[PDB]
């Protein structure tokens, strides 16, 4: 029956800078008449819906995306990768990093 | 301006797809599985779609069109802008609907009951389809000629007198002069640097095509004349028309049906692989698999994944009540399926390469727009699926997917079996599909009054098809609307350039595959040269002019019968040897009745 909850912007003023967001819900105006917040000709409202069916051709069927973003101001330290443990030994002339 | 225009059709890119999916998949519910509770699922769900077409379309002529310098906004914004009907009087809309759907159901539920026996009837489908193609009784088969026409085409000529003044209103608003130049309005192309196309140079290239198949159709007519004497002597005569009951079908649109009595060597057996293939138990999927590997070879990709689960490719496992006819369905989003009822036979084995050239077609102007996706024009679609087929039903192509003797030996008795069963579909329909639409485009215009309707319907059987009636026809009957597309409201015209279009595709194709031989024995498979001289035309959908899609395949921009006759040279070289004492051509005086 589609799932309508999945929606996005297809209509703004300007392209978004770098991971800028933008939630708000103001009738767009395409032509120069000003719209006061009412529909019509070159006044649209700015969501659509995906209508996603499970019976969509692939390319049509919801992916799921996560961006992981590393970065790195100027701190101290911070996360990283796990560190290994190399098997111990001893009585034994051996090379070593504790 | 013309940017306010590009930002509304991509609200109505967005609100057509969904709509038009789920108007579509409620089409399917009901096609696949027939209840009641279904088919007001789809009528409802099928008025939401159309009432939406007539709203965006009134929002449409905000926007004036000569304002607009892209030509792709301009192809869209022309195409929903089309006002149609609605542009007559809210009585006369009503009216015209009303002698639509009266001229349906007469067509449909017309009997014809016998003289000996009153109270057995027939309609025309089951059981006067079957006189009409399978009798060789001269007086009945004149018996059901011409009670259909005189019981139900009588009928129609009231209804279709007011509907031609009717369909010359609403095209007279549109500013077109009448309604036949309202049909030729799909080959019309508009200022796109040396590829346009006028509604009145159609008229001039049917013609002058058609002077070039005459030649080869008049040795075809002396021969099937010289066998029809031998099944019917005493009727017919060696320099005259044929009668007009005796053809094969009501119309004589298609010679199919004289193959039994044509047969040029009827001691040799027609290449029929079908005990073959129930000798390897081959499944129903077997049929699409070596279907989809035909082309995987040529360079086209494979089916969409969701092609398998969601079709429907036999009746059902169910005595699940289904329409079962072949068809392609485009239902959108990336969704393809097709609904068949396929048998074991090289019959349904070759309609499985029909049906998936709908697909191929249908999966590669996917990218376009919502209103560009149909072929370039409305003859584009059914050839590309019937050049599929050509390469499948040939003996090369069935003796590599493993289905002949490797020692199996074409000899040329075989091939003139195989050329003349096909020139008594492709050939003999040519002048029946040219004579008709030539009849209807003059009633349109006024050249012929009503008062002369039949008189000159039958003055153009004789002098252009060739074809005499049996009994006299006032101006009571009418003959051409006893056929479906004539009192269905359809056009005709696409049926002649589908022909041409298709021998202009296979011959474009074999050049590119380095063929040697003969025409008629080349088969695309394992090239990828011409796969990709394929691809290049079917990606267009209609955003490009169909003279600039033509040259991207041939290397013209106008239709050829060249292509065509080149196909049926073995066969045009061995009828003017057999028609050595016979006469070629015919007299438009001789009569069945005249003595
Ligand atoms: C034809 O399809 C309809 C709907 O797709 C089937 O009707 C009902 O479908 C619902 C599913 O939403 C089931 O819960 C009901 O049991 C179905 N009705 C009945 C009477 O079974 C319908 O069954 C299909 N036709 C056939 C012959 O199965
Ligand atoms: C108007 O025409 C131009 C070219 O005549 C189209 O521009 C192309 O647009 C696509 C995507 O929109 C780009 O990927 C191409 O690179 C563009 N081509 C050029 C040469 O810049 C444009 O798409 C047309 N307008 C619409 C609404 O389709
Ligand atoms: C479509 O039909 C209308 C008549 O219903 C034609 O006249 C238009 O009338 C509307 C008002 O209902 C005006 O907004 C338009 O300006 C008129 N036509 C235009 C755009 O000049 C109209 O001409 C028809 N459109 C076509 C396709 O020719
Ligand atoms: C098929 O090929 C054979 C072999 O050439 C043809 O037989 C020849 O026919 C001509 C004309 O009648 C004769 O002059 C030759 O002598 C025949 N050849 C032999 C070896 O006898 C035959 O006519 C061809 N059939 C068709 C339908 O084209
Ligand atoms: C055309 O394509 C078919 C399909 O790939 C080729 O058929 C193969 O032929 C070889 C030897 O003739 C066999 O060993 C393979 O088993 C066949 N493959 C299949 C899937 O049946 C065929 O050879 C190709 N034609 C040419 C000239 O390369
Ligand atoms: C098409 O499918 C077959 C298996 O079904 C696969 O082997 C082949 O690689 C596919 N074609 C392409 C171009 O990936």
């Amino acid at each position: 029956g589609g799932n309508y909850n999945y929606l996005y912007r297809l209509f703004r003023k300007s392209n978004l800078k770098p991971f800028e967001r933008d939630i708000s819900t103001e009738i767009y105006q395409a032509g120069s008449t000003p719209c006061n917040g009412v529909e019509g000709f070159n006044c649209y409202f700015p969501l659509q819906s995906y209508g996603f069916q499970p019976t969509n051709g692939v390319g049509y069927q919801p992916y799921r995306v996560v961006v992981l973003s590393f970065e790195l101001l100027h701190a101290p330290a911070t996360v990283c990768g796990p560190k290994k443990s190399t098997n111990l030994v001893k009585n034994k002339c051996v090379n070593f990093n504790f | 301006i013309e940017e306010q225009a590009k930002t509304f059709l991509d609200k109505f890119n967005h609100e057509a797809e969904d709509l038009f999916y789920q108007s579509s998949l409620a089409s399917w519910n009901y096609n696949t599985n027939i209840t009641e509770e279904n088919v007001q699922n789809m009528n409802n769900a099928g008025d939401k779609w159309s009432a939406f077409l007539k709203e965006q379309s009134t929002l449409a002529q905000m926007y004036p069109l000569q304002e607009i310098q892209n030509l792709t906004v301009k192809l869209q914004l022309q195409a929903l802008q089309q006002n149609g009907s609605s542009v007559l009087s809210e009585d006369k809309s009503k009216r015209l609907n009303t002698i639509l759907n009266t001229m349906s159901t007469i067509y449909s539920t017309g009997k014809v009951c016998n003289p000996d026996n009153p109270q057995e009837c027939l309609l025309l489908e089951p059981g006067l389809n079957e006189i009409m193609a399978n009798s060789l009784d001269y007086n009945e088969r004149l018996w059901a000629w011409e009670s259909w026409r005189s019981e139900v085409g009588k009928q129609l000529r009231p209804l279709y007198e007011e509907y031609v003044v009717l369909k010359n209103e609403m095209a007279r608003a549109n500013h077109y002069e009448d309604y036949g130049d309202y049909w030729r309005g799909d080959y019309e192309v508009n200022g796109v640097d040396g590829y346009d196309y006028s509604r009145g140079q159609l008229i001039e290239d049917v013609e002058h095509t058609f002077e070039e198949i005459k030649p080869l159709y008049e040795h075809l007519h002396a021969y099937v004349r010289a066998k029809l004497m031998n099944a019917y002597p005493s009727y017919i005569s060696p320099i005259g028309c044929l009668p007009a009951h005796l053809l094969g079908d009501m119309w004589g649109r298609f010679w199919t049906n004289l193959y039994s009595l044509t047969v040029p060597f009827g001691q040799k057996p027609n290449i029929d692989v079908t005990d073959a293939m129930v000798d390897q138990a081959w499944d129903a999927q077997r049929i699409f698999k070596e279907a989809e590997k035909f082309f995987v070879s040529v360079g086209l990709p494979n089916m969409t994944q969701g092609f398998w689960e969601n079709s429907m490719l036999t009746d059902p496992g169910n005595v699940q009540k289904a329409v079962c006819h072949p068809t392609a369905w485009d239902l959108g989003k990336g969704d393809f399926r097709i609904l068949m009822c396929t048998k074991v036979t090289m019959d349904d084995f070759l309609t499985a390469h029909h049906e998936m050239g709908h697909i191929q077609y249908d999966m590669a102007y996917a990218a376009q727009p919502f209103l560009l996706r149909n072929g370039a024009n409305e003859g584009f679609h059914e050839a590309v699926g019937e050049i599929m087929s050509l390469s499948a039903a040939t003996p090369k192509h069935l003796k590599s997917i493993g289905l002949l003797s490797p020692d199996f030996q074409e000899d040329n008795e075989t091939e003139i079996n195989f050329l003349l069963k096909q020139a008594l579909t492709i050939v003999g329909t040519l002048p029946f599909t040219y004579m008709l639409e030539k009849w209807r485009w003059m009633v349109f215009k006024g050249e012929i009054p009503k008062d002369q309707w039949m008189k000159k319907w039958w003055e153009m059987k004789r002098e252009i098809v060739g074809v005499v009636e049996p009994v006299p026809h006032d101006e009571t009957y009418c003959d051409p609307a006893s056929l479906f597309h004539v009192s269905n409201d359809y056009s005709f015209i696409r049926y002649y350039t589908r022909t041409l279009y298709q021998f202009q595709f296979q011959e474009a194709l074999c050049q590119a595959a380095k063929h040697e031989g003969p025409l008629h024995k080349c088969d695309i498979s394992n090239s990828t040269e011409a796969g990709q001289k394929l691809f290049n035309m079917l990606r267009l959908g209609k955003s490009e002019p169909w003279t600039l899609a033509l040259e991207n395949v041939v290397g013209a921009k106008n239709m050829n019968v060249r292509p065509l006759l080149n196909y049926f040279e073995p066969l045009f070289t061995w009828l003017k040897d057999q028609n050595k004492n016979s006469f070629v051509g015919w007299s438009t005086d001789w009569s069945p009745y005249a003595d």
